[PDB]
RNA sequence: GAGGUAAAGCGAAUGAUUAGAAGUCUUGGGGUUGAAAUGACCUUAACUUAUUCUCAAACUUUAAAUAUGUAAGAAGUCCUUGUUGCUUAAUUGAACGUGGACAAUUGAAUGAAGAGCUUUUAGUGGGCCAUUUUUGGUAAGCAGAACUGGCGAUGCGGGAUGA
RNA sequence: CCUAAGGGGGACUCAUGGAGAACAGAAAUCUCCAGUAGAACAAAAGGGUAAAAGUCCCCUUGAUUUUGAUUUUCAGUGUGAA
RNA sequence: GGUUGCGGCCAUAUCUAGCAGAAAGCACCGUUCCCCGUUCGAUCAACCGUAGUUAAGCUGCUAAGAGCAAUACCGAGUAGUGUAGUGGGAGACCAUACGCGAAACUAUUGUGCUGCAAUCU
């Protein structure tokens, strides 16, 4: 039979109709993939912090 | 007792170059 | 038959420099990453270990993880109609801080400190960058520099 | 008839090693894997105890590596050792002791970690490393850099680690580099260590040479015998140098019998300085026209 | 067996030279590329008239064979064999390739002969010579003209013999002392170097 | 000052080279009478490669060398110019200033003779040098000899004539 | 920042390649001197040295144009000191933070019938042409790739006529 | 294809040329000097490698266990490999 | 300023051939009982600093030096190239327009700078 083998003709008139988006940024990234250890500890500072910050609140309300 | 240790590297040498007959 | 490998095509692009093969300069071992440093990519062939793939050599990207020998770095690649985000571990050999920070930080600076000093002053002083705008008038002198008249040259062969 | 290979094509594809590999003195490799810090600590340097051996002097320093250059954070030499007591033998393995045990004494002084981390005040040879107290700041932990020098059992480098070790520091080593230790039998003879570092093995060969050649010993041993000093109480030598480098091991520079400037002023005197180019330019014509006289 | 030229005029392929991936090229025709006195001295043949391209184009190793013979037949026939020093200036490297010797399937041709790529402004012959045998050589290099496809030009060249100079800068440079003999070439005097060996080289050297 | 007494020259070392052709008890007898001439125990060296016509292979044990230095060198190379009766020849010279002959019978040495060891002949290189060597030996900061310090040919034919009262012939 | 294509280079590496010249104790040979030396001479051929003509998709020091990664702020910059089981010899750092300062020229241009997001489903999955880059082939209204613009799916004015 | 040709450490420096040493010659072994890699690294080719990644020596089993994250091909599925 | 130890950049530092080097340092240098390694205390290990030397290393200077580095009314706005035309030419190819723009060549200049610690006529 024999056909056409390949061609990337009108693939760029496709990608631009709706896409060629640039990726949103956000203020925090995701720390997937990020090192177990320094995860496990900063679950542990970020769980003090919240509490030096209640107790500070706490203070100056009551 | 001791023997002299391979300090070259022409592992699958068995001969040399140079080494021409007639010359 | 069709080739289509790893390290497909990087016959120049891994290269080493012409004269700068064997140890890497301890520099490389003494910069430090942190997460958020903006690094390019340039893959050292000397080390395949933490090595980019070809698609990293050359592209510019934000540091995410540090590890004993390695950081991991976002690049966002174009596949097809939007972009996909991309975490590459790369060994610090294969890694060099981005310039493009330092010029802008120091930009930064130096608004922060002619707006002071304007404020000090008590006047105002305008920040943004312009592009290059057409040249005003000028006068020309021509003491020493009368016109000199040239002419197109003849056509001659000289070999 | 064979090719010339000094071409200047050589020299201009010639690529130049390390300036200081190629003055034989730096081991790259070794040096990176020293230095080369864990990324995710950052800042935190990694301490060198650089030990040096000279024809004449023991050089010991602590040095963390940086961009601009290694930064020497205290220093012992074998020459500042006359201070605490011993004059002679500078280069002795015992030597080596006393200047690693004054090398971490005077960091430790540096740090304020002298009454924490005194180290091993009874010296009895025995393989020990300096544990972290409960409750506190860790010990200061410090690497081994021999440089180019071979790694052997006995060697003097060890010495000094020995030294450092007692002295307080926390330096990682293992025992099997020590003098005596017995590879057969995978143990350490203790007493022989403490022979070494008291200088029992240059006692013994006074005495063993004494009545055996006394001319020789008369040659190998003169300071020794213009200052009546027998092998018996070389260990007090030791043993009293110890506790005068742990009473002060603070460094007191020589008293400078010149100025700086008069040093460099002296030293500018000599030593030849490149001529003008006109100069070599009139060189080069002198030399044309005294080249006509071989026109034949 | 040959086919005609006009199948190989133009530079379509990349060049393909003889190398390690094909082995199997015939030689090619022209050999020789120095005839007439080619150990006659630079001082002896002043005259210089080039045979040059006015085409981006291939000339085969045969037209490159019959153009040397047909000028040098010329010219030694008519000012003598050692009136002369003629030099062909284009060697042909690049291999042409021949399919038939089914249809389109595994199509890659086998080496069928040799050519020279050739650029515009290129020299093809050169012929150093006295100036009276000038109108000698002219004609030499026209009828070998007649041998090769497109358009060349002869051009009388305003340098002495083969060497880069003028014909005056040259007889500056002779009277000089800068030049010395190399047999057929000579070799110019250099401000650079080992000084020693340059004023040995040269001892005719006026120095200002 | 050329007249240096850092710039003696003196033996740095003497090699013994016995190349029988073959592996087994011949070998081992020439490495007997090494042993028995140096009083230290020698090396035998393997063949690089295989050559049919000399019936050697590749890593048959083939020759047998040794390397003696000081006083003990200095004694073997006197025995062994006494066999050459002092005269060696100009081309026995290197152009790095090393020098060496070659027995044919180590019992003209002086050596006891043995039916079971038989003779073997012995080649002598000896390798001049003067103080100052270590430093293209050494590990540390190894660099090149000036070229006023180098060995060459004439210091040491020199050196050997005044030294042994000995001719350098050149034929 | 990356790149190794165009160009360029070969008295620069690698590979190919024309010509002489001067030299050397394995010169490769012929003749002659040799009593014969193998020690000269005439010669050709080898190499070496400084040169010479011409080349490379799967060569290369150098090295574009076009094209390409990142950045140009309020999620920024700086100051102080809170959290941790991580890290440091540490009171060192790492990350996340409290509190304070820097106000519309809040940090290039130009544009923006606004930006962002989701679900679901059709047809299609034979293509072709033009310029330029480009492969095989002698070539082809031939076969095959690169970027773009078109025809297909499109009428209208021009090319008489013609996707 | 490989219990090393894997892993660690240590010592040394290859291709080749020149000048020399009984038999010994174009090729045996020995010595010095030169030697940017012109070698070697299982197998195609490219890249990489010199106090080594090459040669030699010592000790070993990280060619192990639990599973996640990531890169290439990519639909951002699988497999292989990292 | 010299020198040593450890360095950063990694030839403006390399290579060749000469010449010079006060002080200290470094070095060569002396020895083999001891730890240790060798065919060989040559390398490696250890001891003495005692017997000697700047001969060498190292350092500096010299060279129409090789190489390297930098610069440019050098070559050259050349080669190449993005963009354009119902431009030229049978073609091969070429000119023009708006832009970008080499390499070789030529000439000139230079030949390590520098950080921490210690020390010195
Ligand atoms: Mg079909
Ligand atoms: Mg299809
Ligand atoms: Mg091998
Ligand atoms: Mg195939
Ligand atoms: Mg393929
Ligand atoms: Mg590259
Ligand atoms: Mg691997
Ligand atoms: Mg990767
Ligand atoms: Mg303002
Ligand atoms: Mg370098
Ligand atoms: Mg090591
Ligand atoms: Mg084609
Ligand atoms: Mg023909
Ligand atoms: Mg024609
Ligand atoms: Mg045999
Ligand atoms: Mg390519
Ligand atoms: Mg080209
Ligand atoms: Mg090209
Ligand atoms: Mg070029
Ligand atoms: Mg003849
Ligand atoms: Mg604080
Ligand atoms: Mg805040
Ligand atoms: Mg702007
Ligand atoms: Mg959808
Ligand atoms: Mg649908
Ligand atoms: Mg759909
Ligand atoms: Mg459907
Ligand atoms: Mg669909
Ligand atoms: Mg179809
Ligand atoms: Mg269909
Ligand atoms: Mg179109
Ligand atoms: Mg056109
Ligand atoms: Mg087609
Ligand atoms: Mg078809
Ligand atoms: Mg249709
Ligand atoms: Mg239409
Ligand atoms: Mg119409
Ligand atoms: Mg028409
Ligand atoms: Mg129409
Ligand atoms: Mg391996
Ligand atoms: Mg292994
Ligand atoms: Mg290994
Ligand atoms: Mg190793
Ligand atoms: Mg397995
Ligand atoms: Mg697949
Ligand atoms: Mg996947
Ligand atoms: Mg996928
Ligand atoms: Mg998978
Ligand atoms: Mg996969
Ligand atoms: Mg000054
Ligand atoms: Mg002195
Ligand atoms: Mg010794
Ligand atoms: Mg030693
Ligand atoms: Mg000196
Ligand atoms: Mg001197
Ligand atoms: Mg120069
Ligand atoms: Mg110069
Ligand atoms: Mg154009
Ligand atoms: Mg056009
Ligand atoms: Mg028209
Ligand atoms: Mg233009």
């Amino acid at each position: 039979a024999k056909s056409k083998n390949h061609t990337a003709h009108n693939q760029t008139r496709k990608a631009h109709r709706n896409g060629i988006k640039k990726p949103k940024t956000y203020k925090y990234p995701s720390l997937k993939g990020v090192d177990a250890k320094f995860k496990r500890n900063h679950r542990y500072a970020l769980h003090g912090t919240a509490k030096a910050l209640a107790k500070a609140r706490a203070e100056k309300s009551a | 007792k001791n023997t002299s240790s391979k300090k070259s590297d022409a592992a699958p040498a068995s001969a040399d170059p140079a080494k021409a007959k007639k010359k | 038959g069709k080739s289509r490998g790893y390290r497909s095509g990087t016959r120049y692009a891994f290269q080493r420099d012409f004269k700068k093969h064997g140890a890497i300069p301890l520099s490389t071992y003494l910069k430090v990453y942190k997460v958020g440093d903006i690094v390019d990519i340039k893959a050292n062939g000397s080390i395949q270990k933490g090595m980019p793939h070809k698609y990293y050599h050359g592209k510019t990207g934000i540091v995410y993880n540090v590890t004993k020998s390695s950081v991991g770095v976002i690049i966002n690649k174009v596949v097809g109609n939007r972009y996909i985000e991309k975490r590459v571990n790369l060994r610090v050999e294969h890694v060099k801080h981005s310039a493009c920070r330092q010029e802008f930080l120091n930009r930064v600076k130096s608004n922060a400190a002619k707006k002071r000093e304007a404020k000090a002053n008590g006047e105002t002083v305008y920040l943004k960058r312009q592009a290059a705008k057409p040249r005003g008038s000028r006068i020309i002198s021509t003491e020493g520099n009368i016109p000199q008249t040239l002419a197109p040259v003849a056509y001659e062969t000289f070999i | 008839m064979q090719k010339e290979f000094r071409t200047s094509a050589y020299h201009s594809r010639f690529q130049t090693p390390f300036r200081r590999r190629q003055e034989g003195k730096t081991d790259y490799y070794q040096r990176k894997r020293l230095v080369t810090q864990h990324k995710a600590k950052y800042n935190s340097p990694k301490y060198r105890l650089v030990v040096r051996f000279t024809n004449k002097d023991i050089i010991a320093q602590i040095v963390s590596a940086h961009i601009t250059g290694d930064v020497v954070f205290t220093a012992a030499y074998a020459h500042e050792l006359p201070r605490y007591g011993i004059k002679y033998g500078l280069t002795n393995w015992s030597a080596a002791y006393a200047v690693g045990l004054l090398v971490a004494r005077r960091a430790l002084q540096k740090l304020g970690l002298d009454e924490t981390y005194t180290g091993v005040e009874e010296v009895e040879g025995e393989f020990e490393l300096t544990e972290a107290v409960e409750d506190g700041p860790r010990p200061f932990k410090v690497f081994l850099d021999i440089g180019l020098q071979r790694t052997t059992t006995g060697a003097r480098v060890f010495g000094v680690l020995k030294g450092a070790s007692d002295g307080g520091l926390y330096v990682p080593h293992s025992p099997n580099r020590f003098p005596g230790w017995d590879i057969e039998a995978e143990e350490l003879d203790a007493e022989l260590l403490r022979k070494y570092i008291f200088g029992g093995h240059v006692a013994e060969y006074m005495e063993e040479l004494l009545d055996d050649d006394e001319e020789k010993y008369k040659s190998i041993f003169k300071n020794y015998i213009e200052e009546e000093i027998e092998s018996e109480d070389v260990e007090e030598i030791y043993a009293n140098a110890h506790e005068a480098i742990r009473a002060d091991p603070s460094f007191k520079p020589t008293e400078k019998k010149f100025t700086k400037e008069q040093y460099k002023a002296e030293s500018k005197k000599y030593r030849q300085q490149k001529l003008t180019r006109a100069e070599r330019q009139a060189k080069v014509a002198k030399k044309i026209a005294e080249f006509k006289a071989q026109q034949e | 067996a040959r086919r005609p030229a006009r199948c190989y005029r133009y530079c379509k392929n990349k060049p393909y030279p003889k190398s390690r991936y094909n082995r199997a090229v015939p030689d090619a025709k022209i050999r020789i590329y120095d005839l007439g006195r080619k150990k006659a001295t630079v001082d002896e043949f002043p005259l210089c008239i080039h045979l040059v391209s006015n085409e981006l184009e291939q000339l085969s190793s045969e037209a490159l064979e019959a153009a040397r013979i047909c000028a040098n037949k010329y010219i030694t026939k008519v000012s003598g064999r050692d009136s002369f020093h003629l030099r062909v200036r284009v060697h042909p490297f690049h291999v042409l390739r021949i399919n038939k010797m089914q249809g389109m399937r595994g199509a890659w041709g086998k080496p069928h002969g040799l050519a020279a790529r050739v650029s515009i402004g290129q020299i093809i012959m050169s012929a150093r010579t006295k100036d009276s045998n000038k109108d000698v050589v002219i004609e030499g290099l026209r009828r070998a003209r007649y041998k090769f496809p497109g358009q060349q030009k002869i051009i009388i060249s305003k340098k002495w013999g083969f060497t880069p100079l003028n014909r005056d800068e040259y007889i500056a440079k002779k009277t000089n002392g800068e030049v010395i003999d190399d047999g057929a070439y000579v070799k110019f005097l250099s401000r650079k170097g080992n000084l020693e060996a340059n004023l040995q080289q040269f001892p005719n050297y006026q120095y200002s | 000052k050329s007249q240096n007494v850092m710039r003696e020259l003196r033996i740095e070392k003497l090699v013994l080279n016995i190349c029988v052709g073959e592996s087994g008890d011949r070998l081992t007898r020439a490495a007997k009478v090494l042993e028995q001439l140096s009083g230290q125990t020698p090396v035998q060296s393997k063949a690089r490669y295989t050559v049919r016509t000399f019936g050697i292979r590749r890593n048959e044990k083939i020759a047998v060398h040794v390397t003696v230095r000081g006083p003990k060198a200095e004694e073997i190379l006197e025995r062994g110019l006494k066999v050459k009766e002092y005269q060696l020849r100009s081309k026995n010279f290197s152009a790095t200033g090393n020098f060496g002959f070659g027995i044919d019978e180590h019992i003209d040495l002086g050596i006891k003779y043995d039916p079971s060891i038989g003779i073997y002949g012995m080649d002598f290189y000896v390798v001049m040098g003067r103080a100052g060597a270590r430093v293209t030996r050494r590990k540390r900061a190894r660099s090149t000899i000036g070229n006023s310090h180098k060995t060459n040919k004439e210091d040491t034919i020199q050196w050997f004539k005044t030294r042994y009262d000995a001719e350098v012939l050149d034929k």
